[PDB]
């Protein structure tokens, strides 16, 4: 070396953290009287996204419909009463945009940036091939090729398919824990005109729509549109509301020649509008996260405990020193997934598979559980402090143009049934305590069935029961 | 001491901090055994005045030399842009901010006027003491004989040797080999290659100090009080 | 020892009852993991 | 656990025999003043002196 | 494969002749397990017949039963020699620093005490019957349970035969327990190797194959440490013990001078240097446990050198620990050398064995 | 506590316990219960009372 | 010595198979409150032997001190050395 | 690491209750040991004493030692019968 590190004897000035807040238009929401809903948010500028937000994603399937959502999804773009798929095409291509649809396992939208004339027209088409789509059976056996391969493609996304497996293995025997795309053995034979027309008369109706404006736009005119196309929307029956129960467990697929093994450790949380989603968003700030680059520069207890396993040298007086070689993992990230009426609140690892019976896993999993049940504890107001300016700054960031508002406008209409204003969001957010977001951990965490999903080397990762013993303490 | 004209300059001692080493504490804490009960507690101390003492190296005062140094060098390498070359210069060259002198690299040639009489006591012990071991008859240097060991390693040492240069590292280890040659018969190099106390360079304490530091770095900014 | 011999068999023969029935509860539970386990095999490309 | 420790250490109690050897009771209505008697009692003789 | 017989473990160059001390130790602890086993298969435990099985049965009716019982004396009493040898040594070269090896070290030790105690009670003799009593009477003093404590170790008010069945017991079971604990020792050191006359970090090409060279030096110590060893079995038979012992035990009778064996003098010397009884056991349990290592466990430590001052104040701590040995045993008649007693016991007490770094650090 | 920095600090080496975990241990005092049933159970003597 | 060749070999099962770690099981805890439960079946089934069939293993010619000048009538070992016992007498 | 500790050995999922026979077998290894060492601290080897010894001071001088005889009797006789039983299962 040779040369010194100052900065191991200097006095370091530690920057603070200060929040900016420019206030921006209130979002307008009005509803028909048939219960369609129209929210927008106004904002200076030449462009603007306008979009049908629905409230039915794969989550209402039963194993034979399952993909259903998907194939709607498809054939409301092969043509209607009026248009073809080429007229269509035509009309997005003379209006110079795009029409995006995007299917989940709650919510679907098809939205399309445009300009603020073109806004009836775009109103038009979606109101056009969303109520008036003819889906032809012909054309239905003209999609299974292109699906097949879509789902042949989307299955090499790793972290997709472990986040299949881990609402899999979560869920089991009701929709919520089915893959998007279905099997095979229905996207090739199952599903049928039938099954597609049902779940569109089931699951379209008025109450379960919004269309949602962001940008140039006015809510004057949105709601005129919305009146004229879709006024007449049925009022059928509300949205299913049964018992989607979690079976802690787990679902490891075994891939020895994959370069990194993936693992996600997921607990059950209350819904998406239960009163405690803020306390929950706090813990997952909390949790952060860490890539590779940072090298020890995690800022979370969480990964600080995980991380420095690989360069502490590990001296002891009866033992010889065990360093590790290098640090193997690739990235951790605190996630939550929730839904109406469930969550899944949890960490994603990726890291090197390592040398054949190792122990690097054994030690990832161990100090992720060890701190675990040390928030469920105990958490400090640094590091608490810490969480809530960081969620601040998360939720900002989220909104970097009209799409993306759009869609956070859509989805939180179809989820809470309004926008709750930033301000007084973060009102709420200030109001939390330290012992409220303690209690919170240790509700859900502590001495809890965990649902683990693995992708890659398996001969190191540890088994669910070793994972379900290191939920407690045993002087704790 | 070469380095004591810097030392000289920035308002600090020209002496060795070999001197200066006093008992500060009755109880020596954590008790560590194998002593005897009574050693144990450490009551009364039995000391050669050549031990390692590291943790006085968490002082301020230390630190201010160590800053008041590298601002030199800092200074030097704005007036004329050699930053390069300034930050890259051998420990044992005695404007590195960590350079570290050995006792008895200076006892010959030291002031000795304003020593106190334990002070002079302590330079006539540091040579006598070290002309006792006879590691300078055998072509060694005094930190040939910090050597790290099986169990119980001591972690910063094993740093302060990785961070030597390759061919410094080569040298230590044919000199430590040629060592054991000599000890299996018990025989000494020619009266003519004894080391001179000039020539008993400490050349891997300063690597150790700076290594020492780097690992409290991490103490004194922690990302959170219950942190690893 | 006859009187004695045979109170301390019926004690030990209860208390050894009592620790089985709660240790076959206990080891029937943790087999329950093993016993409904599950597999699957990704199919290959066959002509 | 805690009835088998107990009944292993009671292995190593004394046994009956020492327990009967043990005590023993002199009649003391017997010997006048100022008169010495000699008893046995484990193995050792023993004096009862009327002081 | 011969060649990898040869090559499966390697050392130092720098063993001197005092690295057989270990070996020395093992064949003496084979000496004394065959002896004691042959001498077990001719023993009855009972204070009506135990003494006299061993003089008159074990010694006079077998052909060489005498020279088996004192091979087997002989052979404690040259164990203990070699085992302070083998302590000193390994003071003298700093070799605190294979943790392991020293702490099995210091289990052996305790065990190997524990076994000489419990032989030398079997010979129903004076000396075996006072020693029992004099150390039975040191457990009275334990707070709460002494008492209950020391029947339920006699099991009785008096040392008896049954006694002495558990003393057979436990002195036949020990030494078994010392063997595994010598191949754990054994199995630490070949882990982290030896440390010769001084210590280097050596690379293959620096290291000699252990077998047949350290072998055949291990045979030569062994066959002088023989000859010296057979000096004694054969010319001073009792020289290491006490006539007091070839006296039958009378409980009614004590003797007028109660001195264990010499290699146990050190701690009664703690024993009579400490005049309260409770903290004589405090003191003496404390100092078994300091000789260990078993603390700091978490906290970050490491060894360095060792130099002259700490070898000279080895030499002194040998010198201190002997005149203790010899003074506890004639202040019995001489009570002035209690003062030397004394001070020899506190120069004892305060040895530093492990130089702490933390002599040295600032305060915040 | 102890008014001094006399611990060698190491980049990972804190936290390092047997019996839990550092920073999520209860009081104390909640042991008291356990500790004086575990002692007032376990003190006990038993005896078959044979003749 | 036998238990930690076994632990270099493992066990074989019902049936003998090659697993992978995937197919393999932690033998802590399950295997060890197994052989609790088995363990205390089987020492019911030893313990009503020792409360009241205490002398059925044995021979009462036992509790006879012993006569070198009168043998009894039959000579019978325990009941576990009793097939090396036919061995020789089958042998003339 | 009490995951460490789950992970050390690993078995297979067809070990049926016929395989604790060298648990069993470990078990009463154990009672013959403890049993045996019991009867060692009260018994003297002779043709005088041997049998007295046993009937006169071990059964009828302590509390229970008619019970650690009959533990060591009924726990050789036991434990060959599951070394018979570990065999033919092994066979
Ligand atoms: C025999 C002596 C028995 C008493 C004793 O411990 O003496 C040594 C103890 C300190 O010994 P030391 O070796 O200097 O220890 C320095 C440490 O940094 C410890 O220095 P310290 O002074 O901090 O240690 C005493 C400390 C209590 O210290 C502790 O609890 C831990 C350290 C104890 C000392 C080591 C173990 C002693 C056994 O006392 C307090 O904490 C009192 C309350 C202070 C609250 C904070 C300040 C106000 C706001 O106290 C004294 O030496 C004072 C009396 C001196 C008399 C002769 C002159
Ligand atoms: C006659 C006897 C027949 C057998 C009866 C025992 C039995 O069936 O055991 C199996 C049975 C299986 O455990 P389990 O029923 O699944 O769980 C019970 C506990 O939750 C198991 O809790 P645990 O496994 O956490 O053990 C509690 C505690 C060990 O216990 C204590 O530390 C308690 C004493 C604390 C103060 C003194 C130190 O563990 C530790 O101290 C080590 C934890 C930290 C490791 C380093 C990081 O119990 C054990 O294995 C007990 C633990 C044995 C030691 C290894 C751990
Ligand atoms: C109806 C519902 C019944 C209950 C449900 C049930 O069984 O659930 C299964 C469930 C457990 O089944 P698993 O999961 O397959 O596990 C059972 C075994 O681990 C594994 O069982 P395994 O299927 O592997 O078979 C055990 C295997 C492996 O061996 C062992 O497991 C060890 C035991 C082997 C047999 C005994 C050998 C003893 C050698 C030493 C003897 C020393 C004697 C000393 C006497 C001293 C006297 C002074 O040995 C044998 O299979 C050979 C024994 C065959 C016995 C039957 C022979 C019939 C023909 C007789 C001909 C005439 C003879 C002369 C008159 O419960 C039972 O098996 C309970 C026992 C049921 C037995 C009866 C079954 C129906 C018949
Ligand atoms: C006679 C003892 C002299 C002595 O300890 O001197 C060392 C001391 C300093 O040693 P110290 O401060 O390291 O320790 C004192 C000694 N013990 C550890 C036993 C407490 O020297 C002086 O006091 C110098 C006196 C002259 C100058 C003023
Ligand atoms: C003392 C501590 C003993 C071991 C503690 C332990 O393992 O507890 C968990 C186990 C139970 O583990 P568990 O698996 O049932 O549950 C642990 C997880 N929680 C607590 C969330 C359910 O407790 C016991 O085994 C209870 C009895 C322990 C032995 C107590 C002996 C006291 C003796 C005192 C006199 C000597
Ligand atoms: C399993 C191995 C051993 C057995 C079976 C055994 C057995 C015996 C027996 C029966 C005696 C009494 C006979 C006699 O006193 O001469 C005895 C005495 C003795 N044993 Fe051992 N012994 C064994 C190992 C040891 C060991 C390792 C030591 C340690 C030095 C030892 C030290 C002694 C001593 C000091 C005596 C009394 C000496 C004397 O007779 O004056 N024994 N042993
Ligand atoms: C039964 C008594 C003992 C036997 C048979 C025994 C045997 C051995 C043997 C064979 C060795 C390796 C060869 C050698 O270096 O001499 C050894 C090394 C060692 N023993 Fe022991 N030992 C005994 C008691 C002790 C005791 C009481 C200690 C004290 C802690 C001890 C500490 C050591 C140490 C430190 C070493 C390694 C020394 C070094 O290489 O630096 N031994 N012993
Ligand atoms: C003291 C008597 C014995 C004890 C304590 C003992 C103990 C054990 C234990 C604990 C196991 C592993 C657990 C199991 O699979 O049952 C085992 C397995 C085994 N033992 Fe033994 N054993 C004894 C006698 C024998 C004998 C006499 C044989 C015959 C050669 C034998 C052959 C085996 C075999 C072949 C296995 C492995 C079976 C398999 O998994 O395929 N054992 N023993
Ligand atoms: C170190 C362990 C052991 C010791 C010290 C020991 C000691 C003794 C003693 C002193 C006796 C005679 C007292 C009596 O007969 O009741 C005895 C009897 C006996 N022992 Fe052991 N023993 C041990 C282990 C075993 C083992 C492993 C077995 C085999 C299962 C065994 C089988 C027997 C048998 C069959 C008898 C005679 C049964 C009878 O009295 O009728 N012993 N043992
Ligand atoms: C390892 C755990 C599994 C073993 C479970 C079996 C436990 C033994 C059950 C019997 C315990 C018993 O009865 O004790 C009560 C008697 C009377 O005592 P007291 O309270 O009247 O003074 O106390 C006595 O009689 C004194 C001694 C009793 C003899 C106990 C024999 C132990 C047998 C162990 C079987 C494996």
């Amino acid at each position: 070396m040779t040369t010194p590190s100052l900065s191991s004897i200097l006095r370091h000035t530690r920057p603070i953290f200060k929040e900016t807040l420019r206030a921006a238009r209130p979002t307008l929401q009005n509803a028909l009287p048939n219960g369609f809903r129209i929210a927008s948010e106004s904002k200076d500028g030449d462009t603007c996204t306008v979009g049908v937000w629905i409230d039915a994603g794969s989550r209402w399937e039963t194993e034979k419909n399952n993909g259903v959502a998907h194939f709607l999804e498809h054939m409301n773009f092969k043509g209607t009463g009026k248009r073809s798929r080429q007229d269509i095409e035509f009309g997005m291509e003379k209006m110079g945009a795009h029409l995006n649809a995007y299917t989940s396992r709650e919510h679907t939208c098809y939205y399309v940036k445009c300009f603020k004339k073109d806004v009836p027209e775009a109103v038009d088409i979606l109101a056009d091939i969303l109520l008036n789509s003819k889906r032809t059976e012909q054309d239905l056996d003209a999609e299974r090729q292109t699906i097949v391969q879509e789902k042949e493609d989307v299955e090499a996304r790793i972290d997709e398919v472990l986040m299949d497996h881990l609402h899999s293995a979560a869920f089991e025997g009701s929709g919520l824990g089915l893959s998007i795309l279905g099997p095979l053995e229905n996207i090739q034979k199952s599903i049928t005109k039938g099954m597609i027309d049902d779940f569109v008369k089931t699951h379209y109706t008025g109450p379960r729509m919004a269309l949602v404006g962001s940008g140039a736009v006015d809510h004057g005119q949105l709601c005129d549109l919305a009146s004229k196309y879709f006024g007449a929307l049925p009022t059928g029956q509300p949205k299913p509301s049964g018992f989607t129960r979690f079976l802690g467990g787990d679902k490891r697929e075994t891939n020895q020649l994959n370069p990194l093994t993936h693992v996600a450790v997921a607990f059950q949380t209350p819904g998406i509008s239960h009163p405690d989603a803020i306390k929950i968003k706090v813990l997952e700030q909390l949790l952060g996260s860490y890539s590779r680059d940072k090298g020890e520069a995690a800022y979370s207890c969480f990964a600080r405990a995980i991380v420095m396993d690989f360069y502490d040298p590990k001296v002891g007086q009866f033992f010889r020193p065990n360093k590790a070689g290098h640090n193997p993992i690739h990235s951790l990230n605190a996630f939550w997934a929730p839904y109406s009426d469930v969550g899944l609140l949890g960490f994603y690892a990726i890291a090197e598979p390592g040398k054949s019976y190792g122990h690097e896993w054994e030690n990832i999993l161990h100090y992720a559980m060890r701190e675990l049940i040390r928030v469920s504890r105990n958490i400090s107001e640094e590091e608490f402090e810490r969480a809530k300016n960081q969620l601040k700054l998360q939720t900002m960031l989220q909104l970097d143009g009209t799409t993306n508002i759009a869609d956070d406008i859509g989805r939180q209409v179809l989820s809470f049934g309004a926008r709750v204003p930033l301000a007084s969001f973060f009102e709420q957010l200030d109001a939390i305590s330290r012992e409220d977001l303690i209690r919170v951990a240790h509700e859900y965490f502590y001495d809890k069935d965990p649902v683990v999903a693995v992708i890659g080397d398996t001969d190191n990762v540890p088994e669910y029961d070793a994972l379900r013993a290191v939920t407690y303490s045993v002087d704790l | 001491m070469n380095d004591a004209p810097i030392l000289a300059k920035l308002g600090l001692s020209k002496v060795n901090t070999y001197y200066f080493q006093r008992r500060k504490h009755i109880f020596a804490l954590p008790i560590t055994i194998p002593n005897f009960p009574l050693a144990a507690l450490g009551i009364f101390r039995s000391t050669d005045m050549f031990e390692e003492r590291t943790l006085e190296r968490y002082s301020r005062d230390e630190r201010e030399k160590t800053l008041g140094k590298a601002a030199l060098l800092l200074k030097e390498a704005k007036e004329k842009g050699n930053y390069s070359e300034l930050v890259r210069l051998d420990p044992t060259d005695p404007r590195h901010p960590y350079y570290f002198e050995h006792p008895w690299q200076s006892a010959l040639k030291m002031d000795t006027v304003s020593l106190t009489p334990y002070q002079q006591y302590l330079r006539w012990h540091c040579l006598t003491y070290r002309a006792m071991h006879e590691w300078d008859r055998q072509g060694l240097l005094y930190d040939d004989l910090m050597q790290p060991k099986a169990l119980a390693t001591d972690p910063f040492l094993e740093e302060a040797i990785l961070r030597l240069p390759y061919n410094q590292r080569v040298e230590r280890e044919r000199r430590l080999s040629r060592a054991y040659d000599l000890a299996l018969r018990r025989e000494y190099l020619p009266d003519e290659d004894c080391i001179h106390p000039e020539d008993d360079v400490a050349y891997l304490h300063p690597y150790y100090h700076m290594v020492v530091d780097e690992h409290r770095e991490q103490h004194e900014n922690p990302v959170d009080v219950y942190s690893r | 020892w006859w009187d004695e011999r045979k109170l301390l068999g019926y004690k030990t023969i209860a208390t050894l009852a009592v620790i089985a029935v709660s240790s076959g509860y206990y080891n029937r539970f943790l087999s329950g993991l093993w016993r409904s386990r599950r597999l699957a095999f990704r199919p290959f490309n066959y002509s | 656990t805690r009835v088998t420790v107990v009944y292993l250490m009671s292995q190593f109690m004394p046994s009956k025999s020492s327990l009967a050897l043990a005590n023993i009771e002199v009649d003391i209505g017997d010997i006048p003043e100022g008169k010495t008697v000699t008893i046995m009692w484990q193995g050792k003789p023993v004096f009862l002196r009327k002081r | 494969n011969k060649i990898s017989l040869y090559r499966s473990y390697s050392t130092t160059i720098l063993l001197s002749p005092a690295y057989s001390l270990g070996f020395c130790a093992s064949i003496f602890i084979v000496i004394q397990i065959i002896s004691g086993y042959i001498l077990a298969s001719n023993y009855i435990a009972s204070t009506n017949e135990s003494f006299n099985i061993i003089h008159n049965v074990i010694m006079r009716e077998l052909d060489t039963g005498w020279l088996i019982r004192f091979n087997h004396i002989n052979g404690c009493a040259f164990l203990f020699i070699v085992i302070y040898m083998h302590i000193y040594r390994s003071l003298y070269h700093n070799s605190i620093t294979k943790t392991s090896v020293w702490i099995v070290g210091i289990i052996m030790y305790i065990l190997i005490c524990g076994i000489a105690f419990t032989g030398y009670s079997l010979v129903y003799g004076q000396m075996s019957l006072w020693a029992i009593v004099v150390i039975c009477s040191l457990v009275t003093a334990i707070p709460f349970i002494g008492n209950k404590l020391l029947i339920l170790i006699w099991g009785g008010n008096i040392v008896s035969s049954v006694t002495l069945q558990r003393i057979f017991c436990i002195h036949y079971l020990l030494p078994l327990l010392l063997i595994l604990f010598i191949i754990i020792h054994l199995y630490n050191l070949h882990n982290v190797n030896s440390t010769g006359d001084n210590y280097f970090i050596n690379n293959r090409y620096d290291r000699i194959n252990f077998y047949p060279l350290l072998l055949i030096r291990d045979v030569f110590i062994g066959s002088n440490i023989l000859i010296i060893y057979n000096i004694f079995v054969y010319y001073y038979s009792d020289l290491f013990g006490h006539p007091d012992n070839y006296v039958p035990a009378n409980p009614l009778v004590t003797p007028s001078e109660i001195m264990p064996e010499f290699y146990l003098l050190p701690f009664y010397a703690l024993i009579r240097a400490i005049p309260h009884k409770v903290l004589g056991i405090i003191i003496m349990v404390l100092f078994l446990l300091s000789l260990t290592n078993l603390y700091p466990i978490y906290f970050i430590r490491f060894y360095n050198n060792i130099n002259i001052l700490q070898r000279s104040l080895l030499l002194l701590l040998l010198l201190d620990l002997v005149i203790a040995s010899k003074l506890c045993l004639l202040i019995n008649h001489y009570e002035s050398f209690y003062l030397l007693l004394i001070l020899s016991i506190l120069c004892v007490l305060s040895h530093h064995i492990y130089n702490t770094s933390f002599n040295f650090s600032n305060s915040i | 506590i102890v008014n001094r920095s006399t611990f060698f600090v190491v980049k990972g080496h804190k936290n390092k316990g047997l019996i839990g975990i550092a920073g999520a241990r209860h009081n104390p005092l909640v042991w008291l219960p356990t500790l004086a049933l575990g002692g007032v159970w376990a003190w006990r003597w038993a005896s078959a009372g044979t003749i």
